[PDB]
């Protein structure tokens, strides 16, 4: 297969962050 | 916040819940994933051991016992404690390793002789029924006094595992009645699970409760009537599943998305972008 | 090490009926994998209301920043965010066009439901997600839902006359009712192709054709796997 494109570094959800 | 962190107790609870939800025929892969995710074998062994046993009893896992011809189901009804299970057809107890799915150390087990003839009669009728109706089915019949009432518990299992084709399926059914002439209530549950995972993850899960009535006379005649009820209800269930499949396919699925637009050709993408 | 691998494998096996709960419990089990798991594990699509334009839009990891999600119609986050991830000015113009094209696509093939398209910049091109959700009307005592998640990557070339498209497409198909019967899960397919980029064949037409080809194919494979193969497996149990 191949990898999906990755998105810019964004804030994680408040729970895990 | 740290005060509200996920505890190790909660993590092994999650591990144990994941193992109990492994598809049929895929316990080893799920276990291996959960083991590497937890990264704590000691916490896993102590906190998830019951889940190994829970999965096997829930799944009616069939097991071969050295020296004995037919296989026995691991069920809650055969749990003798101390990691041993009951084979009521051979009237033996045996150690069961829930991880390797291996039986060992068969020993004679005492049998309350009040249900011996009835359990044997139902067992023999049911064994013939299962070999006739299933490709490689197995069954185990118990006889117990439950709340002072002589009860017969019949469990059926049939699976097909094809991991190299990325699919696995299992059928389980469980049937109960009390030996109470002239008429006994029959209670049953039927379950199907199928997992397909070639470039995807599709699962069927189905569950049907059954209530019926059986006429209780002699052990051999009741056994005959009991098996007739099983055959009719399991035939009807299989029929009803394939009828639900047909409706899903030609009613619900077709309504979700067209095959093509009403033009009967694929989209003209420059007409889509036009003003 | 092998943890991310094991987590993805594990989500290919746990019942798809409980994807959302199992993913959250999985991330609690291994928090260091949260970002990779949220961007790699497909989840059923959720509908939100854009109160400014009065239109529904679809939520997924790709339009999330923190606990806020971005509307393709108004280009604002809800709950409000001052420091939210945004497409570049030029890409946003393309995103607006893409939303309008795939809204027409949605109407043509699904005759209802909801769609949303989110694009983001890359160093030598851009990427996008095309989302479609359509619920069954509940007829014949059967509840259904269809979720499309198409993720496309566009690698632009020096000539500007050709680009390389990489498509990862998932359809999640959910069906449930004698007794109880639940048939659900998803299929994922990939393909990549060079296409001409021209005034007469722009990016959105190229992407549109790839998505339509892919979703027509997946609709037919869903028909085969769900109503052919899994039924066949059931009947081979007895």
């Amino acid at each position: 297969s191949f990898a999906k494109p990755k998105m810019p570094g964004r804030r994680l959800p408040g729970r895990f962050n | 916040d740290f005060e509200d962190r996920v505890s190790d107790e909660e993590k092994v609870r999650i591990a144990a819940k994941f193992i109990t939800h492994a598809p049929p025929g895929e316990f080893n892969e799920v276990f291996n994933d959960v083991r590497l995710l937890l990264n704590n074998d000691n916490l896993l062994r102590e906190g998830a051991a019951h889940a190994f046993a829970q999965y096997n009893m829930d799944q009616f896992t069939p097991v071969k016992i050295e020296g004995y011809d037919d296989q026995v189901l691991i069920t809650e009804h055969g749990d003798l404690g101390n990691g041993r299970f009951l084979d009521p057809r051979n009237k033996i107890s045996f150690k069961f390793d829930h991880l390797r799915k291996e039986a060992s150390d068969p020993q004679p087990e005492d049998t309350e002789s009040a249900l011996k003839q009835w359990r044997d009669a139902c067992d023999s009728a049911l064994r013939a029924y299962v070999k006739d109706h299933y490709p490689n089915g197995f069954c185990t019949v118990y006889g117990k006094s439950i709340d002072g009432q002589q009860t017969i518990i019949a469990c059926i299992e049939s699976h097909q595992f094809q991991p190299k084709n990325f699919w696995n399926g299992r059928w389980r059914s469980e049937w109960k009645f009390t030996i109470t002439p002239p008429t006994a209530q029959v209670a049953a549950v039927l379950k199907i699970q199928v997992h397909y995972y070639e470039d995807g993850n599709v699962q069927l899960v189905s569950h049907k409760d059954i209530q019926d009535s059986v006429q209780v006379s002699s052990d051999v005649q009741t056994a005959k009537e009991f098996i007739k009820i099983i055959e009719n209800a399991e035939n009807e269930y299989q029929t009803a599943i394939s009828e639900n499949y047909q409706t899903m396919s030609d009613t619900t699925f077709k309504a979700l998305r067209r095959q093509l637009p009403v033009t009967r050709t694929k989209i003209d993408w420059n007409k889509i972008l036009s003003y | 090490d092998q943890q991310l691998d094991c987590a993805l494998d594990l989500m290919r096996r746990l019942p798809p009926q409980q994807i959302e709960k199992n993913l959250s419990d999985l991330i609690d089990l291994v928090p260091s994998l949260c970002e990779d798991l949220l961007s790699s594990v497909d989840q059923p699509l959720k509908i939100a209301r854009d109160k400014v334009v009065g239109k529904d839009y679809l939520l997924c990891d790709y339009n999330r920043d923190g606990d806020s999600y971005r509307s393709p119609w108004s280009n604002k986050y809800d709950p409000p965010l001052e420091d939210g991830a945004m497409p570049s000015a030029r890409l946003r113009k393309l995103e607006v066009e893409a939303n309008n094209a795939f809204d027409q696509y949605r109407d043509l093939y699904f005759e209802g439901g909801v769609s949303s398209v989110y694009l983001w910049d890359l160093d030598h091109g851009f990427a996008g997600v095309i989302l479609i959700k359509k619920a069954g009307d509940g007829s014949k005592k059967i509840k259904g839902c269809w979720d499309s998640i198409h993720v496309v990557e566009v690698q632009e070339k020096s000539s500007g006359r050709t680009a390389h498209y990489k498509l990862t497409s998932t359809v999640m198909l959910w069906l449930q009712t004698s007794g109880t019967m639940n048939l659900g899960g998803s299929l994922t397919r990939q393909m990549e192709k060079d296409e001409t980029v021209s005034d007469s064949s722009p990016h959105i037409a190229n992407i549109g054709r790839l998505v339509e080809d892919m979703e027509n194919k997946i609709r037919s494979t869903l028909n085969e796997i769900y109503f052919g193969k899994t039924k066949d497996i059931v009947n081979g149990l007895r």
